[PDB]
């Protein structure tokens, strides 16, 4: 066993009844003085390194050609001047195993952390040396972290796409279904997770040109998509991951759910395609009143009204659907469907739950379209217009397929540096650059939506780490007050940066004029309610930083009205799975699953303590499963009130609790304004 | 397989 | 139990030690006295019937509008003047259960046999009343039978395409694979059987964008195609049928074959995807000499030579591939592979066998392309060019995808009427009309090849029936002499009609000038070898009909040289599954499987004796399984020497014979010039 | 499954 592995395992060997956390630090030293420094490839100077990486097809020469070599040297020197040290063995291990650039045979390390950060910063700046240095200081301080696609692939010749998630709308036609399969394979080839809205597809037993009981429903398309994602599996490196979203009022909703039952037959079971359920407020109202509900056949509704079932408001059209004899429907028990959802989530963590009305009551771009589904991580909530893919030799009507670039603020590092504004603006600029340089030649709706919406996702990580390292319980009202203030600041500065970009470029996102940003409605709660901390401890935490007041929000509203906004969507809190290790941060705004996690790599086992875990903050690092899910819902709703898109909200459940407890948590989340629920992980 | 417990109403109100 | 069913089951009841065959005739009467006439919708006049069928979206207005009502009435009167009577119960049952037009509620019969024949004739003639009457006389004499798609759908508004055999070339790209899946779905939606060539696809463990061991091989594409064919199943009417063809020198050939093993796992086996193997002469030579063969990785060959492995002659390329270090390959035992093919055919009848050099040594259009694969029934053998389907908003390079037009001569009815020439020419005209009226807007290469090649397939059936009713054993040399003469006349008149159509329209098929028809090579064996019958009995059978001599063939060769040929391909012998029942004929040129076949419809049993079966010809109606497969191969080769495309050749094996016997039959078929082997049906 | 015999060199000639 390696020396650093032994040093890392020495953490759990208690000395005087206490964990040896400091041993972890020793491990990193070993991991660098025995493996990383020996396996790294050193050159005489930076010029030889850059030339070797350029000619050997490791780096794209275009982004490096925008800078003179003196500027690149200055950027690299700025990166290395911080003398960044990984505080834990797992941070360095995760970076150098998942994100550091290696040779073709993967026998040596070509990129250090500073080298990777410098390359990403140079790609972000697009020829601006000072902006490149700003990005270097932002990332080496670990205030901001580009998503895994962006961080891993920026400036690389053999790179994939920098966009993490893609959302596709599938129209009710064989041509559209085949095009959706093709686009899903193309985007999984690019490495991104693909989510498809199957609510427009007509249910099983519908008519295909006057011959009835002919359609296979959404389950056949689900099987096709599952096979497509199995085939396109990132060249066999990462398993192809897809998501299917269906409205709960679709007739196939049961069969949909039956795809995830552990007793499902092979002709129905789907195993590589995640499932999500979109629940309007009408379904929750029907379940609450115990009135038997009706699931609908989408094609009959489309024939009668000319619009898809998910294209209009069910809260106002459900009674018309039920009373219309030309609309076909089936009777269901909404409470039984809710119990089935809870049972399925207990068994397998599926489906994702999207509370459609919670998303669309604060959605700023309802004029473009209502949010009808979410992404594979159930945090992207954007307007999408379905595409009309016609026959060959016929022009296709290209709609809008959602796609946003992810980037997470490290809350602990951002607040320690007292740089919410600067970090938010620089992250917004980097995400705008990632969107601008993204061009997908096989997904037309994705390309058009990227060009028009200009949507970005600016997330946050290390919420629980910051709270525990500052002596604040994650479930405490003080933690929710901190989240309220911090994310109001993040939203304020993201809106300010979006408006500044719109002013400097003279262009807003498409159809901005009909948005609530243009009408000033979006700023209502910000121009009447003060989001400054209500607790003295939180206010002290925010000292040295100008917390925006109602007057600052009014000025920002006037600025947006004058100049507009460049981005339709700005903030989305992704799970941030593996890149949180490199940043020494807790995953997303979720509470920690465990204080020390035991992970098996190769034939060895390693223990990763939570960042900053110690004796004095052991009980502040409360495990998520031991927490009250209602208070976690309260925290997520408090954050969500300042996030325009959704938050990947994973439920952490105990084995003792029943499906009724899961249903109660889901209904409280819906009551509190939670937009989406990601996973039901049971301990 | 978590224990299936029916919704008892008043679970929709908070 | 209905009266006609009792009268049909009375056949097996033996009187005086003989089957009551004549009772079947009585059954037909009952089937018309009790059921058909009662449930047949009658109108006061044909005008009312046509108006009701057109208005209720049963027929098409366009083809009926080309004639005055007097001409349509005259065509119907010509059809009804024959007073055609079905000789067996199963003929009428199959027609009125599969082909007769029924109401939307499927309880009444709108079309009789004469009505359907008149409608198909009017569709064929395209406005010529005399031509329509000629077609009506052709089909009511049952000399020619349009295929099930043409016969069932001609003149019907609610219909699929008139072509059901489609051959697709799949290029080695994700765009091309997705387009192939889409086109397969669209053509299965039209009701057609789709065959895909997978030899150009790179094998498992090949490189995608210079990353190693990334390709899933052809088995993943087969899984995708199998899911696509399961999804597209004629609006839930018939099981989606597809075929995949792989060259035996393709690296995946074993895994390909492993998709049909019973022991194969769920992620390996494809259930609704037929498989065929293309066997070049090089593989047979390697197996014969017991030299170990090599299966090559197609992408390495493409990178080294710039052409696909299946696009070059393996006979001259195999040594260069083996000696090339940059071409990747694995060692295999060709005899072990042949034994595996025989074992798989014994287990399930798969794969289809295509002898590439047997097809291409007589292929007239090798300049366009060599025949690389066959159809789902393994009888369509045509030149195909792969298409380069690029990314979106980029122009595709449309190639040639095979789609030939099926139609079968009834050898018994044709020869008893002494009308080989007239029937062949009228069938060629009808096939040309159906090919010209076919327009598929979702298969670009299929449409382009239909417009350019103008390929049709004119088949034959009732060969064994005709031989048995004339006191000729199917395995006798007299039967082969008759087949030689009859199919040489069929080829002569098909070529004459093609040249006449080319002269009339002033156009030939695309790239005809490079064909062996233009150079006169095709007629070589016809201008030197006399194909007149060598037996007096066969000559007396051909009495009253002019048998083309060598001088006639020289005149035809000169005529083709002067005027060209309209069809790239003219003759292909399809299995003729259900139309053989309606025509009271034995299926294809195959020998009969059973003298009397027992079938179960609903909860009732039915008995179909072979047409013309009696005590006198009971011995001549030898069952296929009891026959020597070498003599069946000899007869099929005798026919194949006059057929430009292939013949659906099913092997009929006993359970006693081993895989060595199957391999011997396959090798004798290869030696005798058999182009394709369809199925290995074990009794 | 069906009985399996190996292919002899004489089965390749007719
Ligand atoms: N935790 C760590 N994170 C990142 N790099 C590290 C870490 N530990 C060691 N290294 C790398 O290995 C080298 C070993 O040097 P070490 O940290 O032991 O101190 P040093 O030789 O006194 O110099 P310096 O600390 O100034 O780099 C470091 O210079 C650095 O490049
Ligand atoms: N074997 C058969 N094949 C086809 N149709 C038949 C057959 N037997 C009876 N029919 C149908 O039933 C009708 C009655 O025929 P039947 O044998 O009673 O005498 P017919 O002289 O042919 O009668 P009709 O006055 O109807 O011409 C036929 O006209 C025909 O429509
Ligand atoms: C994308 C993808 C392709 N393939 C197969 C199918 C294709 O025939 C082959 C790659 O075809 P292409 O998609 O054309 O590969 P490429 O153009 O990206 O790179 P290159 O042309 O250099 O190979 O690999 C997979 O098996 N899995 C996959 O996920
Ligand atoms: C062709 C086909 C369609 N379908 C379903 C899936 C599609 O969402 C739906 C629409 O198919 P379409 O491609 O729209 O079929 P169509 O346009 O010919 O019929 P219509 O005019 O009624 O739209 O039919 C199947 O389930 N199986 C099939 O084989
Ligand atoms: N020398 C060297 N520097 C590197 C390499 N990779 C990254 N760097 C960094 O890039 C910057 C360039 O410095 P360098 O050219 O080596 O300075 P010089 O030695 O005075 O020429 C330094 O701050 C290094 O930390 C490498 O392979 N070799
Ligand atoms: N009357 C009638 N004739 C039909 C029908 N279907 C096909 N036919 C045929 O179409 C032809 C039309 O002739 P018809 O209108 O009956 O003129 P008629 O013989 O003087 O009474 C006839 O020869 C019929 O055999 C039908 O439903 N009604
Ligand atoms: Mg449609
Ligand atoms: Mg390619």
């Amino acid at each position: 066993v390696p020396k650093w592995i032994q040093l890392n395992n020495e953490i759990m060997i208690q000395k005087d009844g206490k964990f040896q956390f400091d041993k972890d630090k020793e491990a990193v030293h070993s991991y660098f003085v025995d493996y990383i420094n020996q396996n790294t490839v050193f050159f005489h100077n930076l010029k030889e390194k850059l030339d070797y990486l350029v000619e050997n097809q490791y780096y794209e020469e275009e982004f490096l050609s925008l800078y003179s070599f003196e500027d690149i040297k200055e950027v690299f020197k700025t990166a290395y001047a911080k003398k960044f040290r990984f505080p834990s063995f797992m941070s360095a291990f995760k970076f150098y195993n998942d994100y550091a650039l290696k040779t073709n045979d993967k026998k040596k390390i070509l990129e250090r952390y500073e080298d990777r950060i410098s390359i990403v910063a140079l790609f972000f700046a697009n020829g601006d040396t000072e902006k490149a240095k700003e990005y270097v200081n932002l990332m080496i301080n670990q205030e901001y972290q580009p998503s895994t696609p962006t961080f891993l692939n920026a400036g690389r010749k053999r790179r994939g796409e920098l966009v993490s998630c893609f959302l596709l709308e599938v129209n009710d036609s064989l041509n559209d279904i085949s095009r959706a399969i093709d686009i899903s394979m193309q985007l999984s080839k690019l490495g991104g997770g693909v989510s498809l809205n199957l609510s427009k597809l007509r249910a099983k037993g519908e008519a295909i040109k006057d011959v009835e009981n002919a359609t296979k429903g959404v389950v056949g398309v689900m099987k096709l998509l599952d096979n497509a994602f199995r085939y396109a599996d990132q060249m066999g490196q990462r398993q192809g991951s897809g998501a299917a979203y269906l409205n709960i009022f679709h007739r196939d909703i049961n069969d949909f759910l039956d795809t995830k039952k552990i007793s499902a037959d092979e002709d129905v079971r789907v195993k590589t395609l995640s499932i999500g359920v979109v629940i309007p407020d009408k379904f929750v109202e029907l379940a609450r009143e115990d009135k038997a509900a009706y699931v609908f056949y989408p094609h009959t509704i489309y024939k009668e009204y000319g619009q898809h079932m998910d294209e209009m408001d069910m809260n106002e059209m459900y009674d018309k659907f039920v009373d219309n004899p030309r609309v076909k429907k089936e009777k269901i028990n909404p409470r039984k469907l809710l119990e089935k959802l809870a049972m399925l989530r207990s068994e397998s963590g599926y489906p994702y739950i999207m509370f459609q009305d919670n998303v669309n009551k604060v959605h700023a771009n309802n004029h473009i379209s209502k949010v009808k589904f979410s992404n594979l991580c159930s945090e992207v909530l954007q307007a999408s217009q379905v595409s009309s893919y016609t026959d060959y030799d016929e022009e296709d009507e290209i709609g809008l397929d959602i796609s946003c670039n992810l980037g997470s603020l490290n809350i602990l590092n951002v607040m320690e540096h007292k740089s919410i504004e600067k970090t938010v603006k620089l992250a917004t600029d980097s995400l705008t650059h990632v969107s601008e340089t993204t061009d997908i030649r096989n997904a037309p709706a994705v390309r058009r939506a990227n060009k028009a919406m200009k949507s970005i996702g600016l997330g946050a990580m290390n919420l629980h780490g910051y709270l525990a390292q500052n002596g604040i319980a994650y479930e405490s009202p003080e933690a929710r007050d901190f989240a309220n203030t911090f994310f109001m600041m993040v939203n304020f500065y993201s809106i300010q940066r979006s408006a500044e970009i719109a002013k400097e470029k003279g262009e807003t996102f498409d159809q901005y004029e009909g948005s609530t940003y243009a009408t000033g409605e979006y700023f209502d709660k910000y121009v009447s309610t003060d989001f400054s901390p209500k607790y003295e401890k939180i206010a002290n935490l925010f000292e040295g930083m100008h917390i925006p007041t109602t007057e600052d929000w009014k000025k920002l509203k006037a600025f947006v009205a004058e100049h507009g906004m460049y981005h339709s969507y700005r903030l989305c809190i992704a799970p941030t799975g593996s890149i949180s290790y490199v940043q020494s941060s807790t995953a997303s705004v979720m509470p920690i699953m465990e204080r020390i996690e035991e992970r098996t790599y190769g034939n060895s086992k390693t223990y990763y303590p939570m960042p900053g875990l110690a004796s004095n903050n052991w009980f502040f690092y409360k495990e998520a499963y031991d927490m009250d899910m209602f208070k976690v819902v309260d925290m997520i709703a408090t954050i969500q009130q300042h996030i325009d898109q959704g938050i990947s909200f994973t439920l952490f459940l105990k084995d003792t609790m029943t499906t009724r407890d899961l249903n109660r948590i889901d209904l409280y989340a819906h009551h509190r304004g939670i937009k989406t629920i990601y996973y039901a992980r049971t301990k | 397989k978590a224990t299936v417990e029916p919704l008892k109403d008043d679970d929709f109100y908070f």
